[PDB]
RNA sequence: GCAAAAACA
C-alpha cells in the first residue's frame, strides 16, 4: 500500500539521522511532546500585532492550488511561508470538501448553536439576588460519561485495536456508537488530532464554578453568563 | 479619594473596585536582585532574637526558640518546637477524612506519579550549562546525567527519579561527556542546594520589587511530591484558600445576644520569618501517626533539608557609586549593610538556614499556618491562604473576643507566622471584611480581579485568539467581575482590538486584496460586522454563521476543508486557524520533533492517554509498525516485501 | 547488580524496564526470578511445528498490542493484570509459568489458564510432566540447576524465597553518604525525634486598641509636582483640517504655518523643531520616514552613554561607596484640579466611537442599551477626546517599534470628526531605537498642542507658536525616552472606560432591583463629601469625574500609586465600617497609616488623592 | 531624557 509505505522510510530514516533519539525509552514521550528551545514569552499578545503585518507570515505547507502570484499578488513564498492574504484567497477561489465532513467537523458546535436558538426566554427579573458559585457541569454530552473513563471511551473510537480488555471494560458502551457514526468521516490520518478534541468536548463532563440561583441543569450551566447576576435573572422554559 | 466614597445609593464597598491600577503600566523591576535578595535573607537573623543580634543568630542550625524568646511587639523568626509538635497532633486529631484521604494519596497515586510532569514546570537553572532552560530541556538533560552516571535506566514513576537522585548522590565522582563535564559530590551537592534566584516581574500592590526563587531539577521531584501531599491535604480542610469558603462564612447567621467580630489581615515576612524544620516537623508528626513507613518519612523529610542547607544566589552584585562611576560589586568586597553575611558567601552564592524564599513552599506554610490555628480556645472560623487570612470571631464577651485575637496572632507567632500588625483589622459587630481580592459586605462577596482582562487577540491566529478573548470575558462575567454592561463594553472593546490587530480595520493590504478580488468579508477577522452577542460568548464564530444564513455551504466546504495547505479552545479547524512562527539545542530538538511526528500516525492512543508500553522507542515503533503492516489486509507477499525494508 | 551468567543478555535488555526493579524491596532478586520465568517459557517455547507455526506462542515481556492480536485470532481475551505466560495450540490453553518453595502444595490460580510449576532445583509438578515433553523437562531441569547454583554461590536463599512467597514491595533507600551530607545544617536527623513533650506554652500579649478616629495622611512639603506624562492631557487641543488623508492634512499644516519659540527649556532645547518641520515636510511628500540631521543628534540621545560614561570616567574620583538612592519630595500641585474641572469640560461629538455588537435576545438589548447610554454620557467629554488621542499615538508609536530602523519615523495624530475634517493633536517622532528587550526605552520627540502654557507645569516642554490661516495654537515640544511595554499598554488605553461603566451600572442595575423595571434613564442623587461638606449631585457628572480620576491615575501609574491604592482599600474598608456604626480595633503596634505613607513622595494624583482622604471626617457618630 | 532604590539612552 501506498500510505503505508508512507510509514516505513520515514521510520527508517528517523533511525538513521537519530540514532540515540530512538534509544530513550518509549515512556520519555510524555517528556518530549513539548521539548522546545524557544522560552516560554511573558506576553505573547504584544508582538501579534508585528507578526501579522510582517511579511509573509503565515508557514505553510508546500502547495500546489494556491498560485505563487495571484491578480499581480504574491503570495507564497515558493516550508514555505504565504501572505496574510492566503486564507482570504482560499475563502472563495479555494478546494471544497464533502458535506459530511463539514457537518462531522462543525458538530458538537452546531449542538450549541441549536440548543441557543432552540429555547424559549422568559422576561427579566429585576431584585436582590445572591448569586452563589457552584460546581456544576459545564456543558451537556450525548451520553453521560463518568470521568476517568473518557479515555478509556475515546480509545474504543478511534483505535478500537490497541486496546485492553481492562480498558475495554471501564468504557462507556453506548456512546461509543454515538461517536463512531458522527466521526467516522474524520476518522483518517488527517484531522486524527482534531476529531480526539471534539469527541473528548462531546462527553467531557468537567465541573465549573458558575452562578447559580436556582440549581443548573447542564443546559443552563453552559450560558450562565447571562442567566442571573447579582441584579437580573431571567427564567428559561 | 472622596469622590470614591458615595454616601448614598451605593456603598464603598462596591466602589473599592475603584482603588485598583488598571489599564495602566505593572512596575518592572530594574537591575541588579543582589539588596532584595540579601535582605530577604538578612530579615530572619535579625528577628530570632528580640533584641537584634545577627551573629549569635548566623550559628543556630535548627530554629527552634524558647517561648521567652518569641517577639510578641515585633516580628519573630523561628519555631517553639513543643509547640509545633503538639499544634501538629491537633491538627491531626481533628480533620480525620483530610488524613485519610493524605493516606490514600500515599498508598495508591504517589507510586503512580510520573516524573514527566516534572516537564510541566516553569524556568530551572541548569546545573550542566550553567543557564537558565526550560522544564523539558533540564528534565531531558538531567534524566540522561542520571543514565550516564548510573548505568541504569530510570523508570517512569516519580519516586523512581528520586531513588536515583539519591543514588547518584551516594557516588564520589560523576560525568556528563564532546562536553566531558567533570562533577563531584560536593559540587552536584551545591547544585543541588543552589536557588536560583529571580525578580517577580508584572507584581501589582507593592511599593517595592519582590524576588521569587527555583529550585534545581534535582530536588524539584520531591518538592513535588511534597507539595501533592500539600495539595490532597488542603484541598480537604475547612480553613484552607481552596474550595466558596469566605461566601460560606458570610452566609453564616449568628443569634443577636452574641459578639460576632470579623479580622481581615496579612502576613508580614511571611517567607522571611517560616523555618523548614518546623515544616520537618510537621510533616514527620502527620507521616508518624498516620502509620506510614519510615521511607515515607525520609522522602518527605529530604526536601526541607536541602532547603536547610540552600544556596540562593545573590543576584549579580550590589551597586557602588564612586563618583557618578557605577559599578556592580559581590558581597564581601567592600563594607556595606550586609557585612554580617560575609561569613556566609560560597562563590556567588551565600548560605541561609533561616527563613524561606517566594514560590517554593507554597502550600506547606499555609499548612504550618493552619496548624498554628488548631487550638482549645480558638473556637472561630479562619481561612487562610498563603500570607492573607480572614478570621471570624464568635464570642459571648468584648473581651473574650480581644482574648481570642491575641491568642491567635501568638500561636502564629509560635511557629514564625507573625501577622502584619499594620496591615490586620478587626470590625466589631462583623459583617465587612477582606480577603484574596474578595470583598466582603452584609453577606455579599464579591470578587475584584487584580488584572484586568487584556481585551486583546492572544496572539495565535484569529479564530482561536476570538474564542479565547470571548472565553476570558465570559468568566470575568461568572466571577462577578463584570455584568450585562460591563461584558458587553469589553466584547466591544475586544471586537476593535481584535479587528484592528488582523488588518481588519480601516484601508489596509488585507482589506485591499479582498476588495480587488471581490472577496465579501463573511468573518469577523475578515472585517464583517461582529456576530457575536453578549448572549453568544460561548458559540463558535464559524458556527452561528450558517446557522444565521450569514455564510452558505461552499464557502464552509471551501474553508473547512482539512486538505487545506494552512491548519478551551473551542474553535473548528479551518484555514483561518494558522501558525505565525543553543549550539546542540536546535538539532535535539529537530530530532525530537521527528521522534514525535512518527509517532501519533502509528500511536493513536497517546492522543489520548499518556506514552506507557515499556522499552525502547525503535523497538515499540518497529513492533507497531510491523503490527499494522500485517493487519493491513493485504497480499502475504506485498507484505513480505514491506517487512523486508523495515530495519 | 550486573548480569547473572546463566541468564542469555538479551533477556537481561528485555527484562531491563518491563518494571520498576529500583525500588522494590528485593529488585534485583525478584528482576532474576522474573528473567528465570521468562527463559522457562522460551526453553518450552522452542522451535517447534504444530500446523506450520509453533504451538507455543510467548505472551510474556510482548507489546500489548500484538497479544491483543494473536488473543483476537484465537478467540480469546485476557486481563491485563492476569495475562497468562504462554499458550499452546496443541490443546489451545493458556499456561503461566510458576515458580514454587514445595510441589505438595500446589494449586492452580485460576480456571481461565493453567499453571506450570517448579520447585527450583528442576522437579516440576505432574500436571506439567503430562502436559510437556522429556526434552523440555531436561532443559528447565538444567536451567532451574544452574540458577540455583548461582543462588547458593551470591547467598541469596532467603531473598529468592521471599520473591517466591509474595509480591513486589516499594520501598526508598537514602545511603549513609546523603544522610551526612543532609544532616549539614540541620540540629535533627532525617526522621526528627526531639527529646521535648508535646505542649504549647502560655505566652503574655499585649491588648488591642479601637481605632476611634480615622488616621490623616502626611502631606509632604517641597516644589510642586511638574507634569509628568506621555502627552498632555486636558490642555491637549487639535488643529481642523480639510477632509482628506494623513498625508494632505499633513502637507496643510506644513505648507501654511510658521513656528517662533516663545518658551525655551533647557531640558527640550528650541533646535529641536528643526528636526520636526523636517518630519512635517517629509510626512507631506508622503516619506513618513526619514534620513538623519544633525539636531537629530541632541534631540533623540544618539551616543550619550558613551558621552556619559567618558565625562563620569575623566571626572569622577574619590573612594566607592553605597549608591543610596533617594527621591525627592513633592507637595500637591494646584493644577491637579484645573485638569480635573477641565477634562468633564462638555464636547460637541461623542469621541467614543465602538461597533454595535449583535442583539438576539431581550437580556442583549439590555446590555446593549446599558453601554450605548453610557456611551453618551461619557461621550461627549474632553477626557474621551484625550483617551482617544492616546489611543491613536500609542498605537501608531507602538506599531512601528519591533522594525529595528536608524532613520526617524513620523506618526502623526490625526483624529475624523463626524464631518469628514481632520483633527491633528500632534506628532511623535521615534529616533533609532534600537530596541532588543520589551523594557528597553525608544526614544521620543513628541509635538503637541496646547490649550494653555504654564511654566510651573511644564517646566520640560519648549512652547513655539503656531500660526494657521490667522489662528494662533501654541506647540510643545518634549524629548522622552518611553518603553515599549508602557506605550503598548496605553495602547489600550480605552479599557479605563470598564471601571466607571460598572459604577454607572451597578447603580442603573440597582435601581432596576428597587422595583422590578429597568429605566435607562435614571439620574440619581449621589451624595459625597465635597469641599468638606455632605451634598449631593447628579449621576452622570459623577461617573464623568470617575472617568476623570480614573485616566489620570492610569497615565500616572508607578509603584508608589499602587502601593497607595492597596494600602489604602484597608482605610476604605474602615471608613465604610464606621458608617455603618461598627467599631474598629487594631493590634498592638498597629498603625494603618505608616503603609500608606510610605507610598506618598510625589505623586501627583496620590498627592491629590490623599487630600480628598483628609477632607473628609475622621470620626463618625 | 525616561525612570525609581537601578536599568535604557
Amino acid at each position: 500500500e501506498c500510505t503505508l509505505r508512507a510509514l516505513v522510510e520515514e521510520y527508517n530514516g528517523a533511525c538513521k539521522e537519530a540514532p540515540k533519539e530512538m534509544s530513550k525509552q518509549f515512556t520519555d514521550y510524555n517528556t518530549f511532546k513539548r521539548y522546545t528551545t524557544s522560552k516560554k514569552d511573558h506576553a505573547p499578545q504584544m508582538r501579534l500585532v508585528y507578526s501579522v503585518r510582517k511579511p509573509w507570515p503565515i508557514s505553510m505547507t508546500p502547495s500546489k492550488e494556491i498560485p505563487l502570484v495571484f491578480n499581480g499578488t504574491k503570495l507564497k513564498d515558493t516550508r514555505t511561508r504565504a501572505n496574510i492574504v492566503v486564507p482570504d484567497y482560499w475563502s472563495k477561489y479555494g478546494s471544497q470538501t464533502s458535506l459530511e465532513v463539514v457537518n462531522a467537523i462543525l458538530y458538537a458546535e452546531d449542538l450549541k448553536v441549536q440548543r441557543f436558538f432552540s429555547t424559549e426566554w422568559g422576561e427579566i427579573r429585576y431584585g436582590r439576588m445572591l448569586p452563589f458559585r457552584k460546581p456544576v457541569q459545564a456543558c451537556p454530552t450525548i451520553e453521560e460519561v463518568n470521568p476517568a473513563s473518557i479515555p478509556h471511551t475515546l480509545l474504543q473510537v478511534f483505535c478500537p485495536q490497541y486496546t485492553t480488555l481492562d480498558s475495554k471494560r471501564k468504557a462507556h458502551m453506548g456512546a461509543v456508537e454515538k461517536l463512531k457514526r458522527v466521526m467516522e468521516p474524520i476518522c483518517k490520518v488527517q484531522t486524527q488530532e482534531s476529531a480526539v478534541h471534539i469527541a473528548r468536548s462531546l462527553i467531557d463532563s468537567n465541573k465549573k464554578w458558575l452562578p447559580t440561583v436556582v440549581d443548573h441543569t447542564p443546559r443552563t450551566a453552559e450560558m450562565a453568563h447571562f442567566l442571573c447576576s447579582k441584579y437580573h435573572y431571567v427564567h428559561t422554559n | 479619594m472622596n469622590l470614591f466614597t458615595p454616601l448614598s445609593e451605593i456603598n464603598p464597598t462596591t466602589t473599592q473596585e475603584l482603588l485598583y491600577a488598571y489599564t495602566g503600566p505593572a512596575p518592572v523591576a530594574y537591575g541588579t536582585r543582589t539588596r532584595a535578595v540579601l535582605e530577604n535573607i538578612i530579615r530572619p537573623y535579625q528577628y530570632f532574637y528580640k533584641e537584634p543580634n545577627v551573629q549569635r543568630a548566623l550559628d543556630i542550625k535548627t530554629g527552634c526558640k524558647e517561648p521567652e524568646d518569641i517577639n510578641v511587639e515585633g516580628p519573630s523568626s523561628g519555631f517553639h518546637t513543643a509547640s509545633v509538635l503538639k499544634l501538629a497532633d491537633n491538627f491531626f486529631r481533628k480533620y480525620r477524612p483530610a488524613m485519610e484521604k493524605l493516606k490514600y494519596w500515599i498508598l495508591v497515586k504517589l507510586p503512580k506519579l510520573k516524573y514527566a510532569e516534572l516537564s510541566k514546570g516553569r524556568q530551572t537553572y541548569s546545573f550542566i550549562h550553567k543557564r537558565n532552560l526550560p522544564a523539558p530541556i533540564a528534565l531531558e538533560e538531567t534524566v540522561e546525567f542520571l543514565e550516564q552516571n548510573l548505568r541504569r535506566k530510570i523508570g517512569p514513576t516519580l519516586l523512581s527519579y528520586c531513588q536515583a537522585i539519591a543514588d547518584v548522590m551516594e557516588l564520589d565522582e560523576t560525568t556528563y561527556e564532546t562536553y566531558t563535564i567533570k562533577f563531584s559530590r560536593e559540587e552536584l551537592w551545591d547544585q543541588m542546594r543552589t536557588l536560583n534566584t529571580m525578580w517577580k516581574h508584572l507584581e501589582r500592590g507593592r511599593l517595592n520589587r519582590r524576588t521569587i526563587a527555583t529550585p534545581s531539577m534535582l530536588i524539584r521531584g520531591f518538592v513535588k511530591i511534597v507539595e501533592d501531599a500539600a495539595k490532597e491535604i488542603l484541598e480537604n480542610v475547612p480553613t484552607s484558600g481552596v474550595p466558596e469558603k469566605l461566601a460560606k462564612l458570610a452566609s453564616k447567621q449568628t443569634f443577636h445576644t452574641a459578639v460576632t467580630g470579623e479580622l481581615s489581615g496579612d502576613q508580614e515576612k511571611f517567607n522571611e520569618c517560616l523555618d523548614p524544620d518546623a515544616m520537618r516537623l510537621m510533616w514527620t508528626v502527620f507521616l508518624r501517626k498516620l502509620g506510614c513507613p519510615d521511607w515515607i518519612m525520609e522522602l518527605f523529610n529530604i526536601p526541607f533539608m536541602v532547603f536547610k542547607s540552600k544556596l540562593a544566589d545573590m543576584g549579580e552584585g550590589l551597586v557602588y557609586t564612586k563618583g557618578k562611576l557605577t559599578d556592580r560589586k559581590p558581597l564581601g568586597e567592600m563594607p556595606s549593610e550586609f557585612d554580617d553575611l560575609v561569613r556566609n558567601v560560597v562563590g556567588n552564592s551565600i548560605s541561609c538556614r533561616l527563613g524561606m524564599f517566594m514560590g517554593m513552599y507554597n502550600l506547606t506554610s499555609t499548612l504550618l499556618a493552619l496548624i498554628s490555628i488548631e487550638r482549645e480556645e480558638l473556637t472561630g472560623s479562619h481561612v487562610e491562604s498563603s500570607d492573607d487570612f480572614i478570621h471570624f470571631f464568635n464570642c459571648k464577651t468584648h473581651e473574650e473576643m480581644f482574648k481570642q485575637a491575641e491568642t491567635l496572632r501568638l500561636t502564629l507567632k509560635l511557629v514564625g507566622i507573625n501577622m502584619s500588625p499594620s496591615k490586620c483589622i478587626l470590625i466589631s459587630p462583623a459583617g465587612i471584611g477582606e480577603f484574596n481580592s474578595k470583598f466582603h459586605h452584609r453577606d455579599f462577596v464579591g470578587n475584584v480581579a487584580t488584572e484586568l482582562p487584556a481585551l486583546v487577540p492572544n496572539g495565535t491566529n484569529p479564530m482561536t485568539d476570538l474564542a479565547m478573548g470571548l472565553n476570558v470575558i465570559k468568566h470575568s462575567v461568572n466571577t462577578g467581575q463584570m455584568n450585562l454592561c460591563t461584558g458587553a463594553l469589553a466584547m466591544r472593546i475586544f471586537n476593535h482590538a481584535y479587528k484592528y490587530a488582523y488588518m481588519a480595520l480601516g484601508v489596509t493590504r488585507r482589506t485591499r486584496f479582498m476588495e480587488e478580488n471581490a472577496i465579501t468579508p463573511l468573518l469577523t477577522n475578515q472585517g464583517a460586522s461582529p456576530v457575536h452577542s453578549f448572549s453568544t460568548m460561548h458559540l463558535d464564530e464559524v458556527a452561528l454563521r450558517r446557522h444565521l444564513g450569514l455564510l452558505d455551504e461552499e464557502t464552509l466546504r471551501r474553508i473547512l476543508n482539512p486538505n487545506n495547505p494552512v491548519t478551551e479552545d473551542y474553535s473548528v479547524p479551518s484555514c483561518f486557524k494558522y501558525t505565525l512562527s543553543h549550539k546542540a539545542l536546535l538539532n535535539k530538538e529537530e530530532r525530537y520533533q521527528r521522534v514525535t511526528s512518527i509517532i501519533n500516525k502509528l500511536f493513536p492512543e497517546v492522543l489520548i492517554q499518556e506514552a506507557s508500553a515499556p522499552g525502547t522507542v525503535r523497538e515499540s515503533l518497529k513492533r507497531r509498525l510491523e503490527l499494522v503492516v500485517e493487519r493491513s489486509d493485504l497480499d502475504e507477499e506485498r507484505k513480505k516485501r514491506i517487512l523486508s525494508r523495515i530495519f | 547488580t550486573d548480569r547473572p551468567d546463566h541468564i542469555d543478555s538479551r533477556v537481561w535488555e528485555l527484562s531491563e524496564t518491563q518494571e520498576d526493579w529500583i525500588t522494590q524491596v528485593h529488585g534485583h532478586v525478584r528482576r532474576v526470578v522474573e528473567c528465570w520465568k521468562y527463559t522457562i517459557c522460551c526453553l518450552i517455547s522452542n522451535m517447534h511445528t504444530h500446523r506450520g507455526a509453533p504451538q507455543y506462542d510467548v505472551f510474556k515481556w510482548q507489546d500489548r498490542s500484538t497479544i491483543e492480536w494473536i488473543c483476537s485470532k484465537k478467540k480469546v481475551q485476557y486481563p491485563e493484570r492476569d495475562t497468562p505466560d504462554l499458550y499452546d495450540n496443541e490443546r489451545a490453553v493458556a499456561y503461566k509459568v510458576l515458580l514454587v518453595s514445595d510441589l505438595s502444595d500446589h494449586s492452580p490460580t485460576s480456571g481461565i489458564y493453567h499453571d506450570l510449576a517448579f520447585n527450583l532445583e528442576g522437579e516440576a509438578e505432574e500436571s506439567c510432566a503430562l502436559v510437556l515433553r522429556g526434552s523440555q523437562l531436561q532443559d528447565i531441569k538444567g536451567f532451574l540447576c544452574r540458577a540455583l547454583e548461582w543462588v547458593v554461590s551470591n547467598n541469596l536463599t532467603q531473598e529468592v524465597v521471599e520473591t517466591i512467597s509474595g509480591e513486589a514491595k516499594l520501598q526508598f533507600s537514602v545511603g549513609t553518604t546523603f544522610r551526612t551530607l543532609l544532616k549539614r545544617d540541620t540540629d535533627w536527623d532525617v526522621i526528627p525525634t526531639p527529646r521535648v513533650e508535646p505542649n504549647v506554652p502560655r505566652i503574655e500579649g499585649r491588648r488591642w486598641t479601637q481605632m476611634k478616629k480615622l488616621p490623616l495622611l502626611k502631606e509632604k512639603e517641597g516644589p510642586p509636582s511638574p507634569w509628568r506624562a506621555l502627552l498632555l492631557g486636558a490642555d491637549s487641543e487639535y488643529i481642523v483640517c480639510p477632509p482628506g488623508t494623513d498625508q494632505e492634512a499633513i502637507s496643510w499644516i506644513h505648507s501654511q504655518s510658521e513656528i517662533e519659540c516663545i518658551r525655551e527649556s533647557k531640558s527640550t532645547p528650541a533646535s529641536v523643531i528643526t528636526c520636526l518641520t523636517s518630519s512635517l515636510q517629509s510626512f507631506a511628500e508622503g516619506n513618513p520616514v526619514r534620513s538623519r540631521i544633525h539636531e537629530d543628534i541632541i534631540a533623540f540621545g544618539i551616543n550619550k552613554k558613551q558621552e556619559k560614561k567618558q565625562s563620569a570616567s575623566s571626572s569622577a574620583s574619590g573612594e566607592w561607596k553605597r549608591a543610596e538612592y533617594q527621591v525627592e519630595e513633592m507637595s500637591l500641585p494646584p493644577w491637579v484640579e484645573e485638569e480635573m474641572v477641565l477634562l468633564r469640560s462638555d464636547q460637541e461629538d461623542n469621541w467614543i466611537e465602538l461597533e454595535k455588537n449583535a442583539i438576539y435576545t431581550e437580556v442583549d438589548g439590555v446590555a446593549e442599551g446599558l453601554v450605548d447610554k453610557y456611551i453618551e454620557i461619557v461621550g461627549r467629554t474632553k477626557v474621551a477626546s484625550v483617551i482617544e488621542k492616546w489611543q491613536i499615538a500609542a498605537t501608531r508609536t507602538f506599531s512601528q517599534l519591533h522594525t529595528d530602523r536608524s532613520r526617524i519615523t513620523a506618526c502623526p495624530i490625526i483624529t475624523r470628526d463626524p464631518s469628514g475634517n481632520c483633527q491633528f493633536w500632534g506628532m511623535v517622532l521615534l529616533g533609532p531605537h534600537h530596541v532588543k528587550r520589551d523594557t528597553d526605552n525608544a526614544p521620543l520627540l513628541i509635538a503637541e498642542i496646547m490649550g494653555e502654557d504654564t511654566e510651573e507645569k511644564y517646566p520640560k516642554h519648549s512652547v513655539f507658536s503656531l500660526k494657521v490661516e490667522e489662528k494662533q495654537f501654541l506647540l510643545s515640544l518634549k524629548i522622552t525616552s518611553f518603553s515599549r511595554n508602557k506605550l503598548y499598554t496605553f495602547s489600550n488605553i480605552r479599557r479605563v472606560l470598564i471601571q466607571p461603566a460598572s459604577i454607572y451600572s451597578q447603580v442603573v442595575l440597582s435601581r432596576a432591583a428597587e422595583n422590578n423595571s429597568l429605566n435607562l434613564e435614571v439620574n440619581p442623587e449621589i451624595q459625597l463629601y465635597l469641599e468638606g461638606a455632605q451634598r449631593g449631585m447628579t449621576l452622570y457628572q459623577w461617573v464623568r469625574m470617575i472617568l476623570c480620576l480614573e485616566f489620570l491615575m492610569a497615565i500616572y501609574n508607578n509603584p508608589q500609586m499602587e502601593g497607595f491604592l492597596a494600602n489604602m482599600r484597608r482605610l476604605h474598608m474602615s471608613r465604610h465600617a464606621m458608617m455603618e456604626r461598627r467599631q474598629v480595633f487594631l493590634p498592638f503596634g498597629s498603625r494603618p497609616e505608616d503603609k500608606v505613607n510610605e507610598c506618598i513622595i510625589n505623586n501627583p494624583i496620590v498627592a491629590y488623592l490623599a487630600k480628598g482622604w483628609n477632607s473628609m471626617p475622621n470620626v463618625y457618630y
